């Protein structure tokens, strides 16, 4: 599945409803700690709509339980990320992923 | 709902191309959707609405094609990721 561990707390009240676009900063890395993607490094947040199957299952279930302002470590199982196929040339097969994600605001 | 205007065509095209590449790992199929849309741009804008689309999004789309063409030579998927960053930016602005 997905494990959410809070790094920095949010308001504990404003959770993302379906329909809203979540605006986040994220840093994705493999189980060893090597980074593969980071919106922070680009200085440009990532916008996406929740509950439309836009993102991997770990995000769909993990980001849904975060509050606005919260920063969390999302440890995601390979069957909740890219699985046996992986994402060729970035994420290999059967890869546990770790996302440091911050829910900045909703639009 | 036949996609006739450029923003309509690019919106449905980028959706389908991303579904093929990110959903199904189908690079060939992704290109088969995208290459014709870039060629349409390369023919040049014919209407006023095409002209304004081209002024807003033409440079970004042209650069996304250059990243894709970098991938064609390099084989480095990071170059497709660059292209998709640019395509997503266009997609959000025309949504
Ligand atoms: C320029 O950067 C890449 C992202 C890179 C690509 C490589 C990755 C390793 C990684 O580096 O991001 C990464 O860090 C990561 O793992 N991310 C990203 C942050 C969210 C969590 C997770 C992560 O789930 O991303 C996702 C899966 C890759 C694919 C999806 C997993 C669920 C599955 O149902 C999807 O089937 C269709 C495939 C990519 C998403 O971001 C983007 C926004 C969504 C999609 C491509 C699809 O939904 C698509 O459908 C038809 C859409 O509707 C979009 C809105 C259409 C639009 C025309 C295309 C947008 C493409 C944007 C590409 C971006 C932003």
């Amino acid at each position: 599945g997905v494990q959410v561990e809070t790094i920095s707390p949010g308001d504990g009240r404003t959770f993302p409803k379906r329909g809203q676009t979540c605006v986040v900063h994220y840093t994705g890395m493999l189980e060893d700690g090597k980074k593969f993607d980071s919106s922070r490094d680009r200085n440009k947040p990532f916008k996406f709509m929740l509950g439309k199957q836009e993102v991997i299952r770990g995000w769909e279930e993990g980001v849904a339980q975060m509050s606005v302002g919260q920063r969390a470590k999302l440890t995601i199982s390979p069957d909740y990320a890219y699985g046996a196929t992986g994402h060729p040339g970035i994420i290999p097969p059967h890869a546990t992923l770790v996302f440091d994600v911050e829910l900045l605001k909703l639009e | 709902g036949v996609a006739i205007l450029w923003h309509e065509m690019w919106h449905e095209g980028l959706e389908e191309a991303s579904r093929l590449y990110f959903g199904e790992r189908n690079v060939k199929g992704m290109f088969e959707v995208l290459e014709p849309l870039h060629a349409m741009m390369e023919r040049g804008p014919q209407t006023l609405k095409e002209t304004s689309f081209n002024q807003a999004y033409g440079r970004d789309l042209m650069e996304a094609q250059e990243w894709c063409r970098k991938y064609m030579k390099s084989g480095n998927v990071k170059d497709l990721t660059q292209a998709w960053d640019l395509y997503y930016h266009v997609f959000r602005r025309i949504s």
